[PDB]
C-alpha cells in the first residue's frame, strides 16, 4: 500500500491505491482501501488487509451506536480515540496503519494511526510501503491554502508516485472528499491509469478439448 | 435480606406435587388446542390460534407450529415467548448433533434434551418453569414417524395421537374413538380438523384461526418433506373435508 | 403487600418504591430553579443552614461535575453525593473513551438509564433525588436536563424543583407566555442570575439575604458557583431597581 | 527525541524538538511532544510515541477526575500518577517523561521519570536521545532564578545543540511557558536556531 | 506403536497392528494389542505418542459404550468416525494435543457394507479401501494399489495382508514383532490367532 | 405497613426506617464531641467506668487515620472500628496514588459514600454509629460529623451520644462568645468541660475522660493524644466549672 | 510444518455469461505420500458453493461449521443464504480466530437468486475478502493458477466454453505442483441447474 | 420480636436481637475467671460434663507461647476464633519476628466478630472469651464478647453465675493486683474468685482447669492431678 | 452486598396467570395511545407527545426511535423502560447480526431479539418485566414492509394495522373500518392522523404528534455519495411542518 490524506480550505481529502499482495504476488488488483467509519468520517488503511477492515468496521459500528445514543453527528477524535486505544491494547499485533479523516460539527480533521497506537496530526500525511514516494511529492508540492481541486490533484499525484515507484502499490487511485457543509463524495477508481492492453490472441478452447470421465446433475433444491 | 420475597418455585407440596408445574399446566390448559396425529405414511400437526382479530396478519404469522430441523417440527401450547427460547435451544442442539456425528438427530434424543432442560427449572435455580407444552412431530430412520409431548415438568411420552392446550379431555376422547392403526395421512388430516371443530370454544372453525402442518414421505423416494400450510391451503383442506 | 417494598408492579401497574422515592426528593425542603440566558445557564437553589454549629461553606446541593457541567440536586445529601460522584466518574470516562467533553444531555440520559435500572432490578433501591444538569453545550447552546427516580429525563426551557416548585413553574410559564421566546434575552450572566432570583422572590413571596441562596452559572467552557459576596453584589443590583 | 524542562523566576518552561522517527525515516517532522495533562501541568514525552501518548491520556483522565473531586492537583501529584503507571508497567513501557507544572504556593516544579519509573525532583531536567550531547552544556550554563528571556535562551541554545548532534532529533523547537500569567506557546524554526 | 494397517474387502474390514512396544533400546513387549472394540461392529486401531494412544482409545470407547447404553442402539461406523474426528480436531488446538493416529474399521448393519476410516492426530478423516499410518504406508499403499480388487473375499484380503507384512518384514528397519489381525464383518469382531 | 423490617425500603413518607433505628443505637451510646479551633481540631469522649476492673487509660476509643486525622464515634463500637479500618484503607489508597496525604473533605466523602452504600441494599445493615472526625490539611483545619444515613457536614463544633443536647447547647455558647476564634489549648479545656457537663445525662456510672487534637502549631498538624500534665490540667479546669 | 502445504490441493472459481464455475483437485496427501484420491474440496449450502484449500482438518471443520450456521440461518430467516451474505459470514468467522487461525484459503461461488448476478470471492486465512469479477484462485498451485487464469480467461464465456477454460486452468496448474492433482472436479453453475464433471488427468 | 429474624435487622429501639441471643448462649455457659498481676495473668475455668460417664469439656485453648484464652458458650465458635488468633500470632512472628500484642489480638477479634453482625446469611459468634497474655508491655487480660466488644481488665468472669466471681474480684482488686512474682498465690486468688459462682457442687480434680502465663512462664494449661494442689 | 435476588419475581399463580406480566400490561393500558398502519409501499407509526410541563421541550424527547436505517419503533407504557430497550435493540442489531453478516437484520429477526430481551425479564432472577408494548415497523429486501407488536411477556405478532395503550380498543375498531390491502402510504398517514385525533383531548398539531414512516429510500439522508448500492435509510421522522400540512387537508 500507498495511502494519503490532505487538508484544504473547507475540508479534507484522502486517497489510496488499489493493490493487495501476498508476498510478490498481486492477490487483488482493485481492492478498496478507503473505509467508511460514518457517513462523513472515512479511513484510509494500510498493513494487514483483514485487520484494517475489521478494526475499521468495529469502530464504525460502535460509532453508529454512539451517534444514535448521543443524538449527535459523530466526531473524528472519537473514531481516533477508539481506534488508537483498541490498537494499543493489542500491542501492535493488529497490523492496521490508518489515515483517519472527516468533517463533524467541530470542523474538518486529518490524523494518522500507527499499529502500536500512536497518533499524528497534520495538513498532509501518507502511510504504507509507498509512503516515501507519496511524501516526496507532498513535501514538494504542498502549500498552505489549497482549494478542493488542488488537494484532490495533490493527493492523487502522491498516490501515483507510489503506484509507479513502489512495487507494493499499483493499479488504480481511489479518492474520498469530505467538505464542510456537504455530503462526503467517494470517488471509487477516480483514476485508472493501468488498464491491461489487449491480449494478442484468444485462448477460448475448441469444445471437447477437455477429457471427461463422469457427469451428473447436482440437486440444489429441497 | 432477600429471602422474604422468594416464592420458592422448586419445592414440593405436602402431597408431593410441584406447585409451579401444576400452575403452569393450569396456564397451558387455556391455550389454543394443538393436536398431533400419527399415520403409517406420515404425521399431521393441527393447532388453533388464540382468538384472532380480523386485522392480524394471517399469512406471515407463526404462533403455534415451528420447524426444528428438516425432519422435525413442534406444535406449541402455552406462552409463545417461553416456547421460542426453548425452540432456539432445540434448533442448536440438532445442529450440534449433526456437526458431531454427520447424521440428523434422532427425534427422541432431541425430545429428551428439551425435556431435561425443562426438568432443571423444576429442581434447581429458583426460577419459574417454562409455561409450555410441545407436540413433537418428527421422522428418523430408526423409528420412522414419531409423536411426542413434553410439558413444564420435563416429562415426555410418545403417542399415536395426542392433544395439548384447551379441551384435551374432550379432544382425547374423540381421537380415541375414531383413530385406528392402519390409518393414512389424509384420513388423519380429516380427523384432526373434525376434532378441533368439535372441541373449539369458537362459533365455527375457519381458515384464519388455524395452523396446519404435515410430515409426509411425500417427495421423491425414501425421503421426507415438511409442509407448513399457507392460509389458502388451510382454506382448501377445510373445504375438501366439508367443515366450511 | 410486598409489592410495595421492592420495585415490582402493583396490581394497578405502579411502582410504589419509585413513588416514595419522589416523596424523599422534598425531604430537605429546598426549592431550586434553572433558566437559560443567551450565552449562559443559571441555576439557583435555596440554602438553609438551621444549626448554628454547621460550617455554612460546606452546606451545598450544587456540584461541579465537569469543567463544563454543573448539577443541582433536590433530595437528601447522601443520595445527592452518591449521584454526583457517579456523574463525575462517567463524565471523566466519556472524555477518555470518546475524546470530547460529555454533553449535559448525554450525561443526563446516562444517569437516567442508571436510575431506570434501580426501578427494574430488585436488589437496588432508587436514589431519592432529582438531578438538574446545566451547561452551555458546544453544539446545543445553553442546556438544562433533569433526572428523577423514575428514570425519566427531558430538556427544559427553564425548570424548578422542590416543595414550592409548582408556584415557581407557573411564574416562569407566565413570563415565557409574555416574552414569546425560549430564554432570558440578556447579555450578561450577571443579569440572568438577577432575573432568576427576582422571579424566585415573586413566586415564593420571600426575601433573601446573601446566605439564603446558592447560585451556579454555566458559560462556554466553564461552570462555576458564586460566593456570598458575588450573590450580595447581585442582591444589591436587584434592590436598586 | 531531545526534551527539557527548566524552572525559573516566574514559573517553568518546557522545551522539545519535533521529530518522530521510525529508524532513520522521519515519520513526523512537526510533532508536538509537549502535552497538557492539566491547565498548568504539562509533560515532555520521549521514547515510544504510542506508550507515552497512552500514558498521558490516562494521566489526563486521572487528573480530570481528581479535579472534579478534590480541586486542582499539585504538580507532585501529577508526577506520582505518571510514576505509578511507569513503575508498575515497566516491563511493557519505553517512556522517558518529564513532568512540569506551576502552583501558586510552589511556583515552578520539574519532575523527571526515566525508564524504570523512578521519580526525581530537579531544578531542571533533560531527557531523550539528544540529551546526552548537552549534559556538559546545560550543567555549565544553568543558573537558578533566571528570567523568562534567559530561560528561553537557555532552552533554545541547549536544544539547538541536541538537535545538531542527534540525528533522531530535529525540526522546530517548541516551548511552553507556565506562569501565574497563564500559558504561552513558543515555536522556533531551523533558520533561527541552527546558526546560534 | 508404528505399524497399523487396514483393508476393506467385499464383506469385511481387516485391521493388522504390530505387536512390539519399544522404549529406548529394549523391546519391552511382543504381544501388545493396539486396538479397542468401540461397539460390537466397530473396531479402532491406534498408533502414536506413548500413553496418549491408550488414553485416547479408551476415552473414545467409554463415550461410545455410554451412547450405546443410553440409546440401546449401535452408532454407525460413519457416525463413530465423525465423533472421533471431532475429538481429535478439538485436541489439535488444546494446550497438549493427543498425538494419536487411528484406523476405524466397522460393519454398517443398516447398509450391509464394511467401512474403513483413516484419521490422523490433526483430525484428518478419509474413507478408504485400504489405509495405513506411519512409515508402513510408504510400502503398502503401492503394493495394495497393484494387488487390491474391490470384490475380494475375507480370505483373499488376508493373503493380501500377508503380502504387506512380508514386505514390511523385509524392508522396514525395525523389528515390530509381527501383527495381531482382526476381522470386522456382519457377525461382529474376531481375532485371527495364527498369523 | 412492614416498611421498617428491611433496609433500603422507602416508607410511604419517603423514609428509611432502618437508618432511623440505627440512629436510636447512636443516641443510646456515650457522649463524644469535636471542637474546631484556630489552626486545628479537638476530640473528646466519655468512657463509662463499668467496673473498677477496667484498666484505666487502656481501652482507647479515639482512633487515628493516616497521621493527621482523628476519629471518635458514639454508638456500636465495633461498627465504628469497621468504619475507621475502611477510612484507613481509603487514606492509604489516596496517598499511594497521589503522594499527598488525603485532604479532610476528600476523606469525609470517602466515609460518606461508604456509609451511604450501607443504606442501598437489604443484605446489609446500616452503621450503628455517628462519627466525629477531622484534622489539618493544606487548607487548614476541618471538623466533620457523619451519620448512619451517610449524611455529613462541616462543623464549627459537634456532639453525639446521650449527652448530645447538653453538649450542643454548650458548643453554641463558645461559637457566640468567640466569633474571632478559639485557640487549641483553650479548646482542650473546653472539650474537657463539655464532656463533664454532658456526663449528667449519663450519671449512673462515673467516667474516664479521653482527649486528642491536631493543631498546626501545637502538634505540627499531626494527631496526638492529650495525656499527662496537659490532660490533668484540663481535667482540673473541668472540675472547677461543675462547681 | 507449514500447515497450508501439508495436505496440498487447489480451488479455482470463474465467472462467465449468466453462470459461474468452481473447480478443485481431489488429492489429499501427507507431504510426499499421496493418501486419498477422493478428497473433494467443494461444498454447497443451498445454491451457494464454497471451496476450501489448505489444511484438510480445517477444511472439514469449516464445512461442518458453515453447514451448521447456514442451517440455522435458513430456519430463522426462512430463506436460503445468498453468496454476498455467506461471504460476509465466512469473513466474520475466520477473523473470529484472528490469533489462532484456520489454515485455509476458502473460495465462494454462486448466483444471487434475486438479482441473477454471478458472484465469486476468495479469502485469506484470516478473513480478508478478495472480490473479483473474473476469477479467484487458491491452494498450493495458486501461482500457477494465477498465470493460467490471467492468460486463458476472457469475460462473458458461455457455460460450455467456461468449462473448457477453467478445466484447462486447473489441469495445467495442478501438473506443475507436486501436492495438487490426482483427479479434478468442475462445477458449472447457472440460475437453476448445476452440472458436476470429473476431469481425466495424469495420476502422478 | 419481628426484628430478630437475622443479624441484618435493627429493632425500633436500635437493638440487634440475634447478637443479644448470641450473648445469651454465653450466659448458659459454665463459669470461667481471668485475673492478672503486673507479672502474671491467670485463667480458671470450671469445666462442665454431660453426665457421669462423660469427659469434662475443655474450656482453655493455647494461642501462642505467650497468649491464650478461656471460653464460655458455643465451643466450636471458640475453636474458630482461637484458630484465627493462632494464625494472627503466627503471622506476626513469621513476617515481623514480632510477638502479637494482646491489645492487637483484641482488635483483630473485635473486627472478625463484627463482620458477622452486619451481613446477611451470617450469624454472630455464640461464645465469650477471656484472653490472657504476657507481651512487651507486661501482663494482660481481655474480655471478648460476640457483639465484637473487647475490653481490657485487671480481672473478670463470664458464664453461668459469673456475677459472684465478678463481685469478689471487684473487692479483691488491690490485693491480687500486687501478687507479683508469685504464681501459686495468683492462681489461689482465681480459684477463690471462681468459688463465688459455685452452687450445690464444688471444685474437684477433673472439674477445674487452670492456665497461667507471665514474665518467665510460657502460657501453660493445668488439668487433672496437676490441679489437686489448689482444691 | 450485591444481588442476592437470584430467583424469579414472576411466578405462576394457582389460576395460571403470570401476575407481573398482567400488571405490566395494565401499565401499558394506562400508557398514551400509539399505533401503526401498514400500506402497500410503506408503514406509518405514530403517537401523542403528551408533554409533562409546558416548560419542557418535547422535541428533546423522542417517543419514535430509529433502530436501523429501515426499522423504527414506538411504544405505549413506561418511557424509561422503552428508552433502555431501544439502546439494547440498536446494539443487538449490530452484535448479533451486522457484525456477523455485514448487513442490517430483517425486521422479524430484530423484533425476535427484542422479544427475547423482554422474555428474560419475565423469568430471570431479581427483575420485573418491562412495562411497555412496542410497535416496530420496518422494511427488508426479502420480506418487504412489516409491522410488529411486542408485549411485556415477550410475545410478538405481525399486524396490518393496530393500536396500543389508552384508546386502543376504540382505535383498533376505527382501523378495521378504514384498512384495506390497497392503501398507498399517504392514505395510511391520513388514516393514522384521523385515528389519533379520537384519543387526543388537548392540542392536536405537529408539535404534539410524533409520527414516522418506513417508506422509500432517502439518498438525501445518507450523508455521502459514490456507492450506488447504498441508497439511504427508509426510516423518516416527519417534521412538525410536514404533519401540519397534512392536518389542513384532513
Ligand atoms: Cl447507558
Ligand atoms: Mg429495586
Ligand atoms: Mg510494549
Ligand atoms: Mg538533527
Ligand atoms: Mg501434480
Amino acid at each position: 500500500t500507498t495511502i494519503v490524506g490532505v487538508k484544504f480550505n473547507n475540508g479534507v481529502v484522502i486517497a489510496a491505491d488499489t493493490r493487495s499482495t501476498q508476498g510478490p504476488i498481486v492477490a487483488d488488483k482493485n481492492c478498496a482501501k478507503l473505509h467508511r467509519i460514518s457517513p462523513k468520517i472515512w479511513c484510509a488503511g494500510a498493513g494487514t488487509a483483514a485487520d484494517t477492515e475489521a478494526v475499521t468496521q468495529l469502530i464504525g459500528s460502535n460509532i453508529e451506536l454512539h451517534s444514535l445514543y448521543t443524538s449527535r453527528e459523530p466526531r473524528v477524535v472519537s473514531a481516533l480515540q477508539m481506534l488508537k486505544q483498541h490498537l494499543f491494547k493489542y500491542q501492535g499485533h493488529i497490523g492496521a496503519y490508518l489515515i483517519v479523516a472527516g468533517v463533524d460539527p467541530t470542523g474538518s480533521h486529518l490524523f494518522s494511526i500507527h499499529a502500536n497506537g500512536s497518533t499524528d496530526v497534520g495538513y498532509y500525511l501518507s502511510l504504507g510501503s509507498g509512503s516515501l514516494a507519496a511524501m516526496a511529492v507532498l513535501e514538494s508540492h504542498w502549500k498552505q491554502d489549497l482549494t478542493k481541486e488542488e488537494a484532490i490533484k495533490l493527493a492523487s499525484d502522491a498516490i501515483q508516485a507510489g503506484i509507479w515507484n513502489d512495487l507494493g502499490s499499483g493499479s488504480n487511485v481511489d479518492v474520498c472528499v469530505m467538505e464542510i457543509g456537504k455530503d462526503a463524495e467517494y470517488l471509487r477508481n477516480y483514476l485508472t491509469p493501468n488498464v491491461r492492453e489487449e491480449k494478442q490472441k484468444s485462448y477460448k478452447f475448441p469444445r471437447g478439448t477437455t477429457a471427461v470421465l463422469k457427469e451428473s446433475i447436482v440437486n440444489i433444491c429441497d | 435480606g432477600s429471602r422474604r420475597y422468594d416464592s420458592r418455585t422448586t419445592i414440593f407440596s405436602p402431597e408431593g406435587r410441584l406447585y409451579q408445574v401444576e400452575y403452569a399446566l393450569e396456564s397451558i390448559s387455556h391455550a389454543g388446542t394443538a393436536i398431533g396425529i400419527m399415520a403409517s405414511d406420515g404425521i399431521v400437526l393441527a393447532a388453533e390460534r388464540k382468538v384472532t382479530s380480523t386485522l392480524l396478519e394471517q399469512d406471515t404469522s407463526t404462533e403455534k407450529l415451528y420447524k426444528l430441523n428438516d425432519k422435525i417440527a413442534v406444535a406449541v401450547a402455552g406462552l409463545t415467548a417461553d416456547a421460542e427460547i426453548l425452540i432456539n435451544t432445540a434448533r442448536i442442539h440438532a445442529q450440534n448433533y449433526l456437526k458431531t456425528y454427520n447424521e440428523d438427530i434422532p427425534v427422541e434424543i432431541l425430545v429428551r434434551r428439551l425435556s431435561d432442560i425443562k426438568q432443571g427449572y423444576t429442581q434447581h435455580g429458583g426460577l419459574r418453569p417454562f409455561g409450555v407444552s410441545f407436540i413433537y412431530a418428527g421422522y428418523d430412520d430408526r423409528y420412522g414417524y414419531q409423536l411426542y409431548t413434553s410439558n413444564p415438568s420435563g416429562n415426555y411420552t410418545g403417542w399415536k395421537a395426542i392433544s395439548v392446550g384447551a379441551n384435551t379431555s374432550a379432544a382425547q376422547t374423540l381421537l380415541q374413538m375414531d383413530y385406528k392403526d392402519d390409518m393414512k395421512v389424509d384420513d388423519a388430516i380429516e380427523l384432526a380438523l373434525k376434532t378441533l371443530s368439535k372441541t373449539t370454544d369458537s362459533s365455527a372453525l375457519t381458515y384464519d384461526r388455524l395452523e396446519f402442518a404435515t410430515i409426509r414421505k411425500g417427495a421423491n423416494d425414501g425421503e421426507v418433506y415438511q409442509k407448513i400450510f399457507k392460509p389458502q391451503e388451510i382454506k382448501d383442506i377445510l373445504v375438501k373435508t366439508g367443515i366450511t | 403487600g410486598y409489592d410495595r417494598h421492592i420495585t415490582i408492579f402493583s396490581p394497578e401497574g405502579r411502582l410504589y418504591q419509585v413513588e416514595y422515592a419522589f416523596k424523599a426528593t422534598n425531604q430537605t425542603n429546598i426549592n431550586s430553579l434553572a433558566v437559560r440566558g443567551k450565552d449562559c445557564t443559571v441555576v439557583i437553589s435555596q440554602k438553609k443552614v438551621p444549626d448554628k454549629l454547621l460550617d455554612p461553606t460546606t452546606v451545598s446541593y450544587i456540584f461541579c461535575i465537569s469543567r463544563t457541567i454543573g448539577m443541582v440536586v433536590n433530595g437528601p445529601i447522601p443520595d445527592a453525593r452518591n449521584a454526583a460522584l457517579r456523574a463525575k466518574a462517567e463524565a471523566a470516562e466519556f472524555r477518555y473513551k470518546y475524546g470530547y467533553d460529555m454533553p449535559c444531555d448525554v450525561l443526563a440520559k446516562r444517569m437516567a438509564n442508571l436510575s431506570q435500572i434501580y426501578t427494574q432490578r430488585a436488589y437496588m433501591r432508587p436514589l431519592g433525588v432529582i438531578l438538574t444538569f446545566v451547561s452551555v453545550d458546544e453544539e446545543l447552546g445553553p442546556s438544562i436536563y433533569k433526572t428523577d427516580p423514575a428514570g425519566y429525563y427531558v430538556g427544559y426551557k427553564a425548570t424548578a424543583t422542590g416543595p414550592k416548585q409548582q408556584e415557581i413553574t407557573t411564574n416562569l410559564e407566565n413570563h415565557f407566555k409574555k416574552s414569546k421566546i425560549d430564554h432570558i434575552n440578556e447579555e450578561s450572566w450577571e443579569k440572568v442570575v438577577e432575573f432568576a432570583i427576582t422571579h424566585m422572590i415573586d413566586a415564593l413571596g420571600t426575601e433573601f439575604s446573601k446566605n439564603d441562596l446558592e447560585v451556579g452559572v454555566a458559560t462556554k467552557d466553564k461552570f462555576f458557583t458564586l460566593s456570598a459576596e458575588n450573590i450580595e453584589e447581585r442582591l444589591v443590583a436587584i434592590a436598586e431597581q | 527525541t531531545s526534551i527539557m524542562a527548566v524552572t525559573f523566576k516566574d514559573g517553568v518552561i518546557l522545551g522539545a524538538d519535533s521529530r518522530t522517527t521510525t529508524g532513520a525515516y522521519i515519520a513526523n517532522r512537526v510533532t508536538d511532544k509537549l502535552t497538557r495533562v492539566h491547565d498548568k501541568i504539562w509533560c515532555c514525552r520521549s521514547g515510544s510515541a504510542a506508550d507515552t501518548q497512552a500514558i498521558a491520556d490516562i494521566v489526563q483522565y486521572h487528573l480530570e477526575l481528581y479535579t472534579s473531586q478534590y480541586g486542582t492537583p499539585s504538580t507532585e501529584t501529577a508526577a506520582s500518577v505518571f510514576k505509578e503507571l511507569c513503575y508498575e508497567n515497566k516491563d511493557n513501557l519505553t517512556a522517558g517523561i518529564i513532568v512540569a507544572g506551576y502552583d501558586d504556593k510552589n511556583k515552578g516544579e520539574v519532575y523527571t521519570i526515566p525508564l524504570g519509573g523512578s521519580v526525581h525532583k530537579l531544578p531542571y531536567a533533560i531527557a531523550g536521545s539528544g540529551s546526552t550531547f548537552i549534559y556538559g552544556y546545560c550543567d555549565k550554563n544553568f543558573r537558578e532564578n533566571m528570567s523568562k528571556e534567559e530561560t528561553v535562551d537557555f532552552i533554545k541554545h541547549s536544544l539547538s545543540q541536541a538537535i545538531k548532534w542527534d540525528g533522531s532529533s530535529g525540526g522546530v523547537i517548541r516551548m511552553v511557558v507556565l506562569t501565574a500569567a497563564g500559558v504561552e506557546r513558543l515555536i522556533f524554526y531551523p533558520d533561527e536556531y541552527e546558526q546560534l | 506403536m508404528d505399524i497399523i494397517l487396514g483393508i476393506r474387502v467385499q464383506d469385511s474390514v481387516i485391521l493388522a497392528s504390530s505387536k512390539a512396544v519399544t522404549r529406548g533400546i529394549s523391546v519391552l513387549k511382543d504381544s501388545d494389542d493396539k486396538t479397542r472394540q468401540l461397539s460390537p461392529h466397530t473396531l479402532m486401531s491406534f498408533a502414536g505418542e506413548a500413553g496418549d494412544t491408550v488414553q485416547f482409545a479408551e476415552y473414545i470407547q467409554a463415550n461410545i459404550q455410554l451412547y450405546s447404553i443410553r440409546e440401546d442402539y449401535e452408532l454407525s461406523p460413519q457416525a463413530v468416525s465423525s465423533f472421533v474426528r471431532q475429538e481429535l480436531a478439538k485436541s489439535i488446538r488444546s494446550r497438549r494435543p493427543y498425538q494419536v493416529n487411528v484406523l476405524i474399521g466397522g460393519y454398517d448393519k443398516k447398509k450391509n457394507k464394511p467401512e474403513l476410516y483413516q484419521i490422523d492426530y490433526l483430525g484428518t478423516k478419509v474413507e478408504l479401501p485400504y489405509g495405513a499410518h506411519g512409515y508402513s504406508g510408504f510400502y503398502t499403499f503401492s503394493l495394495l494399489d497393484h494387488h487390491y480388487r474391490p470384490d475380494m473375499t475375507t480370505e483373499e484380503g488376508l493373503d493380501l495382508l500377508k503380502l504387506c507384512v512380508q514386505e514390511l518384514e523385509k524392508r522396514m528397519p525395525m523389528d515390530f514383532k509381527g501383527v495381531i489381525v482382526k476381522i470386522v464383518d456382519k457377525d461382529g469382531i474376531r481375532q485371527v490367532d495364527d498369523f | 405497613t412492614g416498611y421498617d423490617l428491611s433496609n433500603s425500603v422507602f416508607s410511604p413518607d419517603g423514609r428509611n426506617f432502618q437508618v432511623e433505628y440505627a440512629v436510636k443505637a447512636v443516641e443510646n451510646g456515650t457522649t463524644s464531641i469535636g471542637i474546631k479551633c484556630n489552626d486545628g481540631v479537638v476530640f473528646a469522649v466519655e468512657k463509662l467506668i463499668t467496673s473498677k476492673l477496667l484498666v484505666p487509660q487502656k481501652n482507647v476509643k479515639i482512633q487515628v487515620v493516616d497521621r493527621h486525622i482523628g476519629c471518635v464515634y458514639s454508638g456500636l463500637i465495633p461498627d465504628g472500628r469497621h468504619l475507621v479500618n475502611r477510612g484507613r484503607e481509603e487514606a492509604a489508597s489516596f496517598k499511594k496514588l497521589y503522594k499527598t496525604p488525603i485532604p479532610i473533605p476528600a476523606f469525609a466523602d470517602r466515609l460518606g459514600q461508604y456509609v451511604q452504600a450501607h443504606t442501598l441494599y437489604n443484605s446489609v445493615r446500616p452503621f450503628g454509629v455517628s462519627t466525629i472526625f477531622g484534622g489539618v490539611d493544606k487548607n487548614g483545619a476541618h471538623l466533620y460529623m457523619l451519620e448512619p444515613s451517610g449524611s455529613y457536614w462541616g462543623y464549627k463544633g459537634a456532639a453525639t451520644g446521650k449527652g448530645r443536647q447538653s453538649a450542643k447547647a454548650e458548643l453554641e455558647k463558645l461559637v457566640d462568645h468567640h466569633p474571632e476564634g478559639l485557640s487549641a489549648r483553650e479548646a482542650v479545656k473546653q472539650a474537657a468541660k463539655i464532656i463533664y457537663l454532658a456526663h449528667e445525662d449519663n450519671k449512673e456510672k462515673d467516667f474516664e475522660l479521653e482527649i486528642s487534637w491536631c493543631s498546626l502549631s501545637e502538634t505540627n498538624g499531626l494527631h496526638k493524644f492529650v495525656k499527662g500534665d496537659l490532660l490533668q490540667e484540663a481535667i482540673d479546669f473541668a472540675q472547677k466549672e461543675i462547681n | 510444518s507449514d500447515p497450508s502445504s501439508i495436505n496440498g490441493g487447489i480451488v479455482v472459481a470463474m465467472t462467465g455469461k449468466d453462470c459461474v464455475a468452481i473447480a478443485c483437485d481431489l488429492r489429499l496427501g501427507s507431504q510426499s505420500l499421496g493418501v486419498s484420491n477422493k478428497f473433494e474440496k467443494i461444498f454447497h449450502y443451498g445454491h451457494v458453493f464454497l471451496g476450501i484449500t489448505g489444511l484438510a482438518t480445517d477444511v472439514t471443520t469449516l464445512n461442518e461449521m458453515f453447514r451448521y450456521k447456514t442451517n440455522l440461518y435458513k430456519l430463522k430467516e426462512e430463506r436460503a443464504i445468498e453468496p454476498e451474505t455467506f461471504t460476509q459470514l465466512v469473513s466474520s468467522s475466520l477473523y473470529e480466530r484472528r490469533f489462532g487461525p484456520y489454515f485455509v484459503g476458502p473460495v465462494v461461488a454462486g448466483i444471487n437468486s434475486k438479482s441473477g448476478k454471478p458472484f465469486i470471492a476468495g479469502f485469506d486465512l484470516i478473513g480478508c475478502i478478495d472480490e473479483a469479477k473474473d476469477f479467484i484462485v487458491s491452494g498450493t498451485a495458486s501461482d500457477q493458477l494465477f498465470g493460467m487464469c490471467e492468460s486463458l480467461y476472457e469475460p462473458n464465456l458461455e457455460p460450455e466454453d467456461l468449462f473448457e477454460t477453467i478445466s484447462q486452468a486447473l489441469l495445467n496448474a495442478a501438473d506443475r505442483d507436486a501436492l495438487s492433482g490426482w483427479g479434478a472436479v468442475v462445477y458449472i453453475i447457472k440460475k437453476d441447474e448445476v452440472v458436476k464433471r470429473y476431469l481425466k488427468m495424469r495420476q502422478d | 420480636n419481628n426484628y430478630d429474624g437475622d443479624t441484618v435487622t435493627f429493632s425500633p429501639t436500635g437493638r440487634l436481637f440475634q447478637v443479644e441471643y448470641a450473648l445469651e448462649a454465653i450466659k448458659q455457659g459454665s463459669v470461667t475467671v481471668g485475673l492478672r498481676s503486673n507479672t502474671h495473668a491467670v485463667l480458671v475455668a470450671l469445666k462442665r460434663n454431660a453426665d457421669e460417664l462423660s469427659s469434662y469439656q475443655k474450656k482453655i485453648i493455647k494461642c501462642d507461647e505467650h497468649m491464650g484464652l478461656s471460653l464460655a458458650g458455643l465451643a466450636p465458635d471458640a475453636r474458630v476464633l482461637s484458630n484465627y488468633l493462632r494464625q494472627q500470632c503466627n503471622y506476626s512472628s513469621l513476617v515481623f519476628n514480632r510477638k502479637l500484642a494482646v491489645e492487637r489480638a483484641g482488635h483483630l477479634l473485635c473486627d472478625k466478630a463484627q463482620k458477622n453482625t452486619q451481613s446477611y446469611g451470617g450469624r454472630p459468634y455464640g461464645v465469650g472469651l477471656l484472653i490472657i497474655g504476657y507481651d512487651k508491655s507486661g501482663a494482660h487480660l481481655l474480655e471478648f464478647q460476640p457483639s465484637g466488644n473487647v475490653t481490657e481488665l485487671y480481672g473478670t468472669a463470664i458464664g453461668a453465675r459469673s456475677q459472684g466471681a465478678k463481685t469478689y474480684l471487684e473487692r479483691t482488686l488491690d490485693t491480687f493486683i500486687k501478687i507479683d512474682g508469685n504464681p501459686d498465690e495468683l492462681i489461689k486468688a482465681g480459684v477463690e474468685a471462681i468459688s463465688q459462682s459455685l452452687r450445690d457442687e464444688s471444685l474437684t480434680v477433673d472439674n477445674l482447669s487452670i492456665a497461667i502465663v507471665g514474665k518467665d512462664t510460657p502460657f501453660t494449661i493445668y488439668d487433672g492431678e496437676a490441679v489437686a494442689k489448689y482444691i | 452486598m450485591t444481588d442476592r435476588y437470584s430467583f424469579s419475581l414472576t411466578t405462576f399463580s394457582p389460576s395460571g396467570k403470570l401476575g407481573q406480566i398482567d400488571y405490566a400490561l395494565t401499565a401499558v393500558k394506562q400508557g398514551v395511545t400509539s399505533l401503526g398502519i401498514k400500506a402497500t409501499n410503506g408503514v406509518v407509526i405514530a403517537t401523542e407527545k403528551k408533554s409533562s410541563s409546558p416548560l419542557a421541550m418535547s422535541e428533546t424527547l423522542s417517543k419514535v426511535s430509529l433502530l436501523t436505517p429501515d426499522i423504527g419503533a414506538v411504544y405505549s407504557g413506561m418511557g424509561p423502560d422503552y428508552r433502555v430497550l431501544v439502546d439494547k435493540s440498536r446494539k443487538v442489531a449490530h452484535t448479533s447480526y451486522k457484525r456477523i453478516y455485514g448487513e442490517y437484520p430483517p425486521t422479524k429477526l430484530l423484533v425476535s431479539e427484542v422479544a427475547k430481551i423482554m422474555q428474560e425479564a419475565t423469568q430471570s432472577g431479581g427483575v420485573r418485566p418491562f412495562g411497555v408494548s412496542l410497535l416496530i415497523a420496518g422494511h427488508d429486501e426479502f420480506n418487504g414492509f412489516s409491522l410488529y407488536q411486542v408485549d411485556p411477556s415477550g410475545s410478538y405478532f405481525p399486524w396490518k394495522a393496530t393500536a396500543i395503550g389508552k384508546g386502543s380498543v376504540a382505535a383498533k375498531t376505527f382501523l378495521e373500518k378504514r384498512w384495506n390491502d390497497e392503501l398507498e402510504l399517504e392514505d395510511a398517514i391520513h388514516i393514522a392522523l384521523l385515528t389519533l385525533k379520537e384519543s387526543v383531548e388537548g392540542e392536536f398539531n405537529g408539535d404534539t404528534i410524533e409520527l414516522a414512516i418506513i417508506g422509500d429510500e432517502n439518498p438525501d439522508l445518507l450523508g455521502y455519495t459514490g456507492i450506488p448500492t447504498d441508497k439511504g435509510p427508509r426510516f423518516r421522522k416527519l417534521t412538525s411542518q410536514e404533519i401540519n400540512d397534512r392536518l389542513e387537508a384532513l
